[PDB]
RNA sequence: GCUUGAGUCUCGUAGAGGGGGGUAGAAUUCCAGGUGUAGCGGUGAAAUGCGUAGAGAUCUGGAGGAAUACCGGUGGCGAAGGCGGCCCCCUGGACGAAGACUGACGCUCAGGUGCGAAAGCGUGGGGAGCAAACAGGAUUAGAUACCCUGGUAGUCCACGCCGUAAACGAUGUCGACUUGGAGGUUGUGCCCUUGAGGCGUGGCUUCCGGAGCUAACGCGUUAAGUCGACCGCCUGGGGAGUACGGCCGCAAGGUUAAAACUCAAAUGAAUUGACGGGGGCCCGCACAAGCGGUGGAGCAUGUGGUUUAAUUCGAUGCAACGCG
RNA sequence: AGGAGGUAAAAAUGUGAAAA
């Protein structure tokens, strides 16, 4: 976003776009707030995501590989 | 997993705005401690010192000024 | 519908030279399973095309085939959306096969003649890119350049 | 006319339409755009390919004034952000700064609720 | 009198603890001025509304207010609710290595009192954005629903009133005992500080489970486990947390709280199939990419309805309908 | 691996006595 690439700007260098803005937070910051509906959503989704941290730490299973 | 003021205790302030340019990312945004390795009360104390520069107009609200 | 694909199919060309290329016209010019009645006609349909457009039967067909040869095709694809279209350029296998589709499609109309002499009109028409089969080839060209909004 | 040399392009964008205002370092804007003034009415009005033609309305009707080296300053949303900007690049101009500067808030006034 | 009970003090730690007041920027809203253009808007789709008065829109500037994107985490404080931009004023409770001191001042507690998110009301305001009732416009069997654009009260502030929840870890309060392992957070001790270190010692919590317990799911050091103490609650569901009266409340009602009456149920976990306009994978011409038939017409045939003496009888999505 | 954007509008009633 703060990119000039002074004389050659022939390639876009669009990697500060997606994980920062233009779809990511822009589909999550505007409406549907209630001040604590995120606490009905952070407690569901991050707990579904911090177990995605933990399920690789319980990795030994019926693979046998 | 880095070394800090855990067992080799130190202080962190607001005046050193160049190092306080590191505990925000390059827009003025305070990155969480989760990525930069630091600790919560070593950031929550510093979060006031971030805003004490933002109250004193040194590290911004936004990159449009 | 899902996994396995066979290779090529095997049709039987005209009795002067082995030509699977020209047979694809002929087998689609084959109406009602009748190779025979086509064999009387598709030679006469090739009698009128070649020496009135200019070339012999090697390259006189692409006078009336490369001019009706498309370059763009469109189809509707949604990933879950507003029922929109995601188009692609088609490969050589289907492209000029679609060019042969318009010519038999133009073969039916313009009726005061025989099937032999109805094929005389459009093959002579498609030779100089003034074909009614080419007219349908010019309609498929305008289904690009504005209807490619999703990719 | 004055043939304004330095311009500042405010692509005041949304998903469907955009009132692009082709300003300068002053702010004065003789050129404009909408994706609705071009048209493609209906579902196809919700396209930044139409904002591209709106940015092509920012790429014509001003060749008389010659809007040289410019700051792309796009505000607002739009999920097709590789369509609206490069048509302004296709004008033959130069983009001095490629900025997606948006008025990002601190949540001062209340938002309503939707998607039911 | 003593001390392991409770508490006080010295030396340190922490933050949205609570009440009030100053003060900043971005976002957005209205408007003046320069430039300028025919569209702006919204959704599953569309329209409403608005714009030629020169809107949406860019920059400078004036006039506003509350919430604080990221920092910010099952982390912190507290009786609960609840409370996070920064600072200031008053003030609050808790934890710990190491000690002194009063010397069981300990625990709970109906009545009574105060507080309590939220909405409502009375007096005067903030009044920008959003927003019950309302109008117009689509979908629609009605839409008096979901949806869109404006907009009354409200959301914010001062003093009182109502004193109510899913106030939910649905688990009251206090104390003791009772394998643990993996992290977050603030303290912190002995040792060589000889690098983000080796090994212990408390509190607040998330996850898996042995002993034990349970109807089951499951709780598991904050236990539904092992015991003792005080207060409160329950006696089949529904009727009803309604009514007469009483305390209180301007109002809206809260609270204590039945009965007649009806049924033989009501309620909860789990088991196996079924169902979803839930999903992944796989298959069938289900579909995408094609040619020709059925449906318009002549002819050949069966049933139903009908008429009639019966127009044998049965079948009546199908897989009965060129069937017997 | 660690994490984000796009993700659903039309189809209702079976109101009643079918098991050792």
């Amino acid at each position: 976003i703060k990119v000039r690439e002074n004389e050659p700007f022939d390639v876009a260098l669009r990697r500060f776009k997606r994980s920062c803005e233009k779809a990511g937070v822009l589909a999550e910051v505007r409406r549907r707030e209630f001040y604590e509906k995120p606490t009905t959503e952070r407690k569901r989704a991050k707990a579904s995501a911090v177990k995605r941290h933990a399920k690789k730490l319980a990795r030994e299973n019926a693979r046998r590989t | 997993f880095c070394r800090f003021t855990a067992e080799g205790v130190q202080e962190i302030d607001y005046k050193d705005i160049a190092t306080l340019k590191n505990y925000i990312t390059e827009s003025g945004k305070i990155v969480p401690s989760r990525i930069t390795g630091t600790r919560a009360k070593y950031q929550r104390q510093l979060a006031r010192a971030i805003k004490r520069a933002r109250y004193l107009s040194l590290l911004p609200y936004t990159d449009r000024h | 519908p899902r996994r396995r694909v066979i290779g090529q199919r095997k049709i039987l060309p005209d009795p002067k030279f082995g030509s699977e290329l020209l047979a694809k016209f002929v087998n689609i010019l084959m109406v009602d399973g009748k190779k025979s009645t086509a064999e009387s006609i598709v030679y006469s349909a090739l009698e009128t095309l070649a020496q009135r457009s200019g070339k012999s039967e090697l390259e006189a067909f692409e006078v009336a085939l490369e001019n009706v040869r498309p370059t763009v095709e469109v189809k509707s694809r949604r990933v879950g959306g507003s029922t929109y279209q995601v188009p692609v350029e088609v490969r050589p296998v289907r492209r000029n096969a679609l060019a042969m589709r318009w010519i038999v499609e133009a073969a039916r109309k313009r009726g005061d003649k025989s099937m032999a002499l109805r094929l005389a009109n459009e093959l002579s028409d498609a030779a100089e890119n003034k074909g009614t089969a080419v007219k349908k080839r010019e309609d498929v060209h305008r289904m690009a350049e504005a209807n490619k909004a999703f990719a | 006319r004055k043939q304004v040399s330095d311009g500042v392009a405010h692509i005041h964008a949304s998903f469907n339409n955009t009132i692009v205002t082709i300003t300068d370092r002053q702010g004065n804007a003789l050129g404009w755009a909408t994706a609705g003034g071009s048209g493609f009415r209906g579902s196809r009005k919700s396209t930044p390919f139409a904002a591209q033609v709106a940015a092509e309305r920012c790429a014509d009707a001003v060749k008389e004034y010659g809007i040289k080296n410019l700051e792309v300053m796009v505000k607002g949303p739009g999920p097709g952000r590789e369509s609206t900007i490069r048509a302004l690049n296709a004008a033959g101009f130069r983009i001095t700064n490629i900025t997606d500067v948006t008025p990002i808030p601190h949540n001062g006034c209340r938002p309503p609720k939707k998607r039911r």
